[PDB]
RNA sequence: AAACUGCGAAUGGCUCAUUAAAUCAGUUAUGGUUCCUUUGGUCGCUCGACUUGGAUAACUGUGGUAAUUCUAGAGCUAAUACAUGCCGACGGGCGCUGACCCCCUUCGCGGGGGGGAUGCGUGCAUUUAUCAGUGGUGACUCUAGAUAACCUCGGGCCGAUCGCACGCCCGGCGGCGACGACCCAUUCGAACGUCUGCCCUAUCAACUUUCGAUGGUAGUCGCCGUGCCUACCAUGGUGACCACGGGUGACGGGGAAUCAGGGUUCGAUUCCGGAGAGGGAGCCUGAGAAACGGCUACCACAUCCAAGGAAGGCAGCAGGCGCGCAAAUU
């Protein structure tokens, strides 16, 4: 899966803006590539679009289907979840505990 | 409280309704004295 | 002001606070509360200013945040709180107990009384209105919204009512001959029996008000309380009566004490 | 006479629509000792700022002007003239304000140059902010 | 922005003034609601206070009362017929204040015919041929069907109305503000009332 | 610590450019409005789960851009964030409905007087209509009551919240608070209205008006009153008691100087009120802003640049340049 990452001018991708170039966009609370400052403020940015072009400095990369293969810094050492369920719900469901 | 407040005020509100009606009967009884006078 | 204002500014401020014009650029500004801006003493004036048990701020804030102020029966940790007219403030741990009623000349004296005394205080109703399902609420000047008063309790009344409970005992009706502490304007603080109640309609209704030694004054209804039945107030008055002895009078009274007392 | 406008005309108090088998007429006391016109009480007509037969409430100020013109449609100009003292001079000058005020059509038989009492009620419109309470009539017009 | 600002306006006199003073927020305007007939879509605004405003855009059902005998049923809003502002708001189906709307009568007929026990509207050789409310025509007890003649006795509808249900389409006024509370209700027209505005339908239509 | 959350950042401070019935002042109104907060009410009033659901940050890891308080992808993980929702009180009332039923009168038909299952609906707030006229005003189309309905999916409430001290009770009951919350009231105000009051100018005498001028009627908008705005109307409105136009080295006032008595001049300047943040304009959030130590453009000016882009607003405190006769310590 293509999750997308950075122009070679460094400005990020914006999820689903449609075009190749960079957009200057009008972005507020609950978007991408902008975290607001001010309670309600609402600034302009450069993003990147979404089409993929020789334009670009780093794509992300998320590998959904496991191959054959082994592949040497992916798959060979695995790193345990830092932290477990706090949630008492969670915890239930998680161990698989029962109700009572 | 609600209930305790509505019942002791009913009752308060019941010996203002008696003193109440104790003047109108008076002013009425000085009604049937100002045909007596 | 794009908005409500914070700040008091100590010239700005109200003429009884009695605060001086070198000690800072602000007054405390009172937190809202049931007493008016012009009409409320705020706690640390109470404290600092007046018994001057503090000397700062900082010291206002070490003794009304270890809960001991208990105003008009229950405890305050807010310095800038308007404590105003008949509120009885309860200093514990040193069994004293204070009523803010207005001294003859403007400003609120210091005026101590008996726990006793401590356990009621005295209202002025502002209004009736009937709540939500033909209940009948009962608003006052310090807004202690009473549901269920005695039907007979009419809008400029006064209502003596328990502290430790927040329940009406018994009621004064706005009455020629009654008893009057003047809560507002030239004749502030002021004491005498009310003698005629003019009606105004659309206008504001003067009230006429009988002195003790007989000196007869006037006042708009709105800044007239009620303290007693007839000539007995229901409160203990503050020394001199609310009578207000003439700056003659209280030069010749100065001198005479001044002299005699020695 | 009436529903000459667009729009129904009616006071929107009294309900007119009670199944049978004349229009009953709201009004109020206008309070401040102002008795209301037998026109007001006994009329067919509907004026919404009438201070009788409308939603407007008399408050604050009542005034007194002369009549000056009655040219637009229920309401006319009352002219205010008082006394300025410029101190300087010891002195005073004639100055007045002409306030357009709303006349109730209660009041019909007002002829230019009758005392008009008034009394401040809510805006009625960008300049009006008085309707008319009584009319006494020019000192001697009878004939 | 659209401003609601007395200051931008010449005074009594004729001579016009200077702002002394850039549009303050609290003189808002709004753009107009317009709301149509159609399916409910309505907006909901922030307004002056932190309080509610209920835009409607769309809006077909409306709570209207039929004062008469007094009743009030929720009822789908098929046209506007007239309105006293604009000509073009007729044209242009905007529901306003003191609008003159066609509504259903079904509810008010079912209401009708469910506490009067007498059939309106419905023409003569036209039965109810499915059985729904024959069954509600008839079968009470003894004193039941007195109590239903007592009130019978005052049953009588007006020529208008009795006109108007046999379409199928009452008259009816908009009381609400669509664009304010996102209500659409009102009052259905009777009398003199209904005399006029059926006089303006045909001075205007004809 | 960090981070999410909450609250504040709309106060204070500065300056006086604009503004001449404006601002401001005294004086009323808000029975025409809004109001975070405090304060007091209210918070089993609705008759119909021993606690639920998905995240996201801090953290760890992988980065990109010359550059910003730029931020991207990945892996976890909370809530008084974001949603979702009961049990209880709770058993029954009260309105219609109306099967059914008992009695009294008429020999009988009929007329009355009682119980009556099931179903419908039900509280406060909301919006519309109708009826009667608890407490209140000088006056309400007030408050309260009754009826009929409505109740927005961009959604009113009815507590899934957290702490101290622990108890009583053959598992159930409770104390002292914290926070939250619809609505009423209160405080703090704000907003728009009433009355009266302003410097010079006539080499400014007629002005305003179908690109709203004054008024009517009905809406739209707005927190609400209003030509605030639309549509159709009517032809008004103001002026030699100086309108209208122009000027002002004009923010208004409390005040200042001078001073026999009258006056004259000043008030940018520490308190009140107003206005503005280089000039105009538009708006997000919030109880409150048309905010500028917030954002969005344009205009003017100006900074950084790997030339692709990014960042700016001292009429805050210092300080600098400039301007000047003229004003202090980074």
């Amino acid at each position: 899966r293509i999750s997308g990452g950075n122009d070679k001018q460094g400005f990020p991708m914006k999820q689903g803006v449609l075009t190749h170039g960079r957009v200057r966009l009008l972005l507020s609370k609950g978007h991408s590539c902008y975290r607001p400052r001010r309670t309600g403020e609402r600034k302009r940015k450069s993003v990147r679009g979404c089409i993929v072009d020789a334009n670009l400095s780093v794509l992300n990369l998320v590998i959904v289907k496991k191959g054959e293969k082994d592949i040497p810094g992916l798959t060979d050492t695995t790193v345990p979840r830092r932290l477990g369920p706090k949630r008492a719900s969670r915890i239930r469901k998680l161990f698989n505990l029962s109700k009572e | 409280k609600n209930k305790e407040e509505a019942a002791e005020y009913a009752k308060l509100l019941a010996k203002r309704m008696k003193e109440a009606k104790e003047k109108r009967q008076e002013q009425i009884a000085k009604r049937r004295r100002l045909s007596s006078l | 002001a794009r908005g409500p204002k914070k700040h008091l500014k100590r010239v700005a401020a109200p003429k009884h606070w009695m605060l001086d014009k070198l000690t800072s650029v602000f007054a405390p500004r009172p937190s809202t509360g049931p007493h008016k801006l012009r009409e409320c003493l705020p706690l640390i004036i109470f404290l600092r200013n007046k018994l001057k048990y503090a000397l700062t701020g900082d010291e206002v804030k070490k003794i009304c945040m270890q809960r001991f102020i208990k105003i008009d029966g229950k405890v305050r940790a807010d310095i800038t709180y308007p404590a105003g007219f008949m509120d009885v403030i309860s200093i514990d741990k040193t069994g004293e107990n204070f009523r803010l009623i207005y001294d003859t000349k403007g400003r609120f004296a210091v005026h101590r009384i008996t726990p006793e005394e401590a356990k009621y205080k005295l209202c002025k109703v502002r209004k009736i209105f009937v709540g939500t399902k033909g209940i009948p609420h009962l608003v006052t000047h310090d807004a202690r919204t009473i549901r269920y008063p005695d039907p007979l309790i009419k809008m400029n009344d006064t209502i003596q009512i328990d502290l430790e409970t927040g329940k009406i005992t018994d009621f004064i009706k706005f009455d020629t001959g009654n008893l009057c502490m003047v809560t507002g304007g030239a004749n502030l603080g002021r004491i005498g029996v009310i003698t005629n109640r003019e009606r105004h309609p659309g206008s504001f209704d003067v009230v006429h008000v009988k002195d003790a030694n007989g000196n007869s004054f006037a006042t708009r209804l709105s800044n007239i309380f009620v303290i007693g039945k007839g000539n007995k107030p229901w409160i203990s008055l503050p020394r001199g009566k609310g009578i207000r002895l003439t700056i003659a009078e209280e030069r010749d009274k100065r001198l005479a004490a001044k002299q005699s007392s020695g | 006479d009436i529903q000459t406008e667009r729009a129904y005309q009616k006071q929107p108090t009294i309900f007119q629509n009670k199944k049978r088998v004349k229009l009953p007429r709201y009004y109020k006391n206008i309070g401040l000792g102002f008795k209301t016109p037998k026109e007001a009480i006994e009329g067919t007509y509907i004026d919404k700022k009438c201070p009788f037969t409308g939603n407007v409430s008399i408050r604050g100020r009542i005034l007194s002007g002369v009549v000056t013109k009655m040219k637009m449609q229920r309401t006319i100009v009352i002219r205010r003239d008082y006394l300025h003292y410029i101190r300087k001079y010891n002195r005073f000058e004639k100055r007045h304000k002409n306030m357009s005020v709303h006349l109730s059509p209660c009041f019909r038989d007002v002829q230019i140059g009758d005392i008009v009492t008034v009394g401040e009620c809510r805006p009625l419109s960008k300049t009006v902010r008085f309707n008319v309470l009584k009319v006494t009539k020019a000192a001697g017009t009878k004939k | 922005g659209i401003s609601r600002d007395n200051w931008h306006k010449r005074r009594k006199t004729g001579g016009k003034r200077k702002p002394y003073h850039k549009k303050r927020k609290y003189e808002l305007g709004r753009p107009a609601a317009n709301t149509k007939i159609g399916p409910r879509r309505i907006h909901t605004v922030r307004v002056r206070g932190g309080n509610k405003k209920y835009r409607a855009l769309r809006l077909d059902v409306g709570n209207f009362s039929w004062g008469s005998e007094c009743c009030t049923r929720k009822t789908r809003i098929i046209d506007v017929v007239y309105n006293a502002s604009n000509n073009e708001l007729v044209r242009t189906k905007t529901l306003v204040k003191n609008c003159i709307v066609l509504i259903d009568s079904t509810p008010y007929r079912q209401w009708y015919e469910s506490h009067y026990a007498l059939p309106l509207g419905r023409k003569k050789g036209a039965k109810l041929t499915p059985e729904e409310e024959e069954i509600l025509n008839k079968k009470r007890s003894k004193k039941i069907q007195k109590k239903y003649d007592e009130r019978k006795k005052n049953a009588k509808i007006s020529s208008l109305l009795e006109e108007q249900f046999q379409q199928g389409k009452l008259l009816a006024c908009i009381a609400s503000r669509p664009g304010q509370c996102g209500r659409a209700d009102g009052y259905v027209l009777e009398g003199k009332e209904l005399e006029f505005y059926l006089r303006k339908i045909k001075a205007r239509k004809g």
